[PDB]
């Protein structure tokens, strides 16, 4: 039984949430923001990502060089990432270096220079990032998957944004973005590891007290996405490995089917030929794939957003003449979530998840990420007891009912990259989303 | 000259992105009226001569032959028939 997550508020509406661990000597503190690329329009798409670069380019007090020195002197590091709905800025340090790190974070968020000289310098760095993500095949596949599934909608935009916007982002629009979105009621200061809650709340009162509140304070994790069945093919015969993602519209964070979708995802599970245990996994798809050498790997996912999600699978394969078999058998395993799953598969997957959801949290950064994600998507940290109860309530009837409305005979979003000549047209893939025998 | 799925015999393909949407998401008869009128008119106009010229020529030839044959087997065509045989 893990220590309780303590939670306090400030007057502006900033949440402070902490989980102490007197067994470790380091602490991760940071700011989880309920804002990301989704909050941009088509004209300033890329702003959120751009700001993340400029946040470390110098403040009203410390210059870029001074900033570097300050963090180096603390001894730990700083890290940041921007997604579609969430921005994070955190600092891993020693126990007694926590007040320094909170001070640095408050400074880069509230009092960043955004000087025209630095904007112009980063404009080239970010331009180069456009031509180097091309190598990260999984990211390419998932960015195209969002682009097609949420065609011409805010969730369909990339985080980097288009080349055109990168050349036209001004300090004005940067300042406007962070003034509108980085408000206290959308921010959570999170501490995990060697932190005292009462100390963290004092530091928050010292550094984050002059944060603007938004005009209309909605609860944390408050959002209409219209999924498009569609495909993107990025054929490249020179690549040896095909990368394929297939997804349907999934579930949001607060869906009533949230846990049912996770259990269904665990029944299919993951596979990797490089891991020794993977040939012995219980998953039917895993057995088909390993026995027939159909793939190098597959990973089931159930990605959630505030008002929608994507549920599906990501496959990698060198077997270019049996891509048809791989996709065929994958979708036939999905069909069985509607037609055949019983207490056998469901209880097994629940057993695996009950542990998995706790296992994931194995260091201070993981714990801080968990607190921050849950507070910014649900508005609370869900205790392991509540999670154990919600998982226990998932029955085989629930999985079958969920699959029959979410998977069975539904439109998919499909992305293929690489030697995908063997991937059949949309209709033949989508026809595998039902069984004529049932 | 043809292989099979996965090795069809295409030169290597690279740089082309293809996109499409589900049949359930699309209107199958989108733009049908415009197509039925304007597209068909364009397609027909561009092929019309290749049909009209041979058809009109062979119909003319036939019409002349059939009319002569009819006339040769009347009373008036007696003499011309005698020469023709």
């Amino acid at each position: 039984v893990s220590p309780k997550t303590r939670t306090s508020n400030l007057k502006n509406g900033l949440t402070i949430a902490s989980e102490s661990n007197p067994l470790v000597q380091t602490a991760t503190v940071g700011v989880w923001i309920d804002a990301g690329s989704r909050n941009e329009n088509a004209y300033n798409n890329g702003t959120a990502h751009f700001f993340e670069h400029l946040a470390f380019k110098g403040t009203d007090k410390r210059s870029q060089h001074q900033l570097e020195l300050d963090i180096e002197n603390m001894g730990g590091h700083l890290n940041a990432y921007t997604s579609r709905e969430s921005t994070v800025y955190y600092a891993k340090s020693f126990k007694d270096d926590v007040p320094k790190s909170v001070e640095i974070l408050a400074d880069i968020l509230q009092h960043s220079k955004l000087a025209e000289s630095a904007i112009d310098r980063e404009r080239e760095v970010i331009t180069r990032e456009l031509e180097e993500v091309n190598k990260q095949y999984e990211e390419v596949v998932f960015d195209h998957l969002h682009a097609t599934a949420f065609m011409n909608q805010p969730l369909g935009r990339t985080i980097l944004g288009p080349r055109e916007n990168i050349q036209t982002i001004t300090n004005t629009e940067l300042r406007k973005f962070i003034t509108e979105n980085y408000t206290a009621d959308r921010m959570v200061l999170v501490g995990a590891g060697a932190v005292d809650h009462d100390a963290l709340v004092e530091l928050a009162e010292k550094y984050f007290s002059h944060l603007p509140s938004s005009q209309s304070p909605v609860p944390l994790g408050t959002p209409i996405p219209n999924f498009v069945g569609s495909e993107v093919r990025l054929r490249d015969d020179t690549m040896p490995v095909a990368h394929i993602a297939i997804a349907v519209e999934g579930v949001s964070w607060t869906s009533e089917d949230y846990y049912t979708a996770l259990v269904a995802q665990a029944i299919i599970g993951n596979y990797d030929r490089a891991v020794g245990t993977s040939r012995h996994q219980g998953s039917r798809l895993s057995n088909i794939v390993s026995e027939n050498n159909l793939a190098n790997s597959f990973q089931s996912f159930s990605t959630s957003y505030s008002d929608t999600g994507l549920w599906g699978i990501y496959l990698t394969s060198e077997n270019t003449t049996q891509i048809d078999d791989l996709v065929h058998f994958t979708l036939k395993e999905w069909n069985r979530l509607s037609t055949s799953v019983s207490n056998l598969q469901v209880e097994r997957a629940k057993s695996q998840l009950k542990a998995g959801l706790l296992l994931s949290l194995d260091g201070t950064t993981y714990v801080a990420e968990d607190i921050g994600r849950q507070l910014t998507t649900l508005g609370r940290r869900v205790t392991p007891a509540e999670v154990e109860a919600k998982l226990e309530a998932v029955t085989e009837h629930d999985v079958r009912a969920w699959a029959q409305k979410t998977l069975y005979d539904k439109d998919i979003a499909l992305v293929g990259l690489g030697p995908i000549e063997g991937l059949y047209d949309y209709n033949r893939i989508r026809n595998d989303m039902s069984m004529m025998r049932w | 000259y043809m292989g099979w799925w996965g090795h069809m015999g295409s030169p290597p393909q690279k740089g082309i992105a293809g996109y499409t949407i589900s049949p359930f998401a699309a209107r199958p008869f989108a733009g049908v009226v415009h197509a039925a009128i304007f597209n068909t008119f364009r397609r027909t106009k561009n092929q019309a001569l290749f049909v009209i010229l041979p058809v009109s020529f062979f119909y003319y030839v036939w019409t002349q032959a059939s009319e002569k044959n009819e006339w040769l087997y009347t009373k008036a065509g007696r003499h011309e028939l005698a020469k023709a045989l």
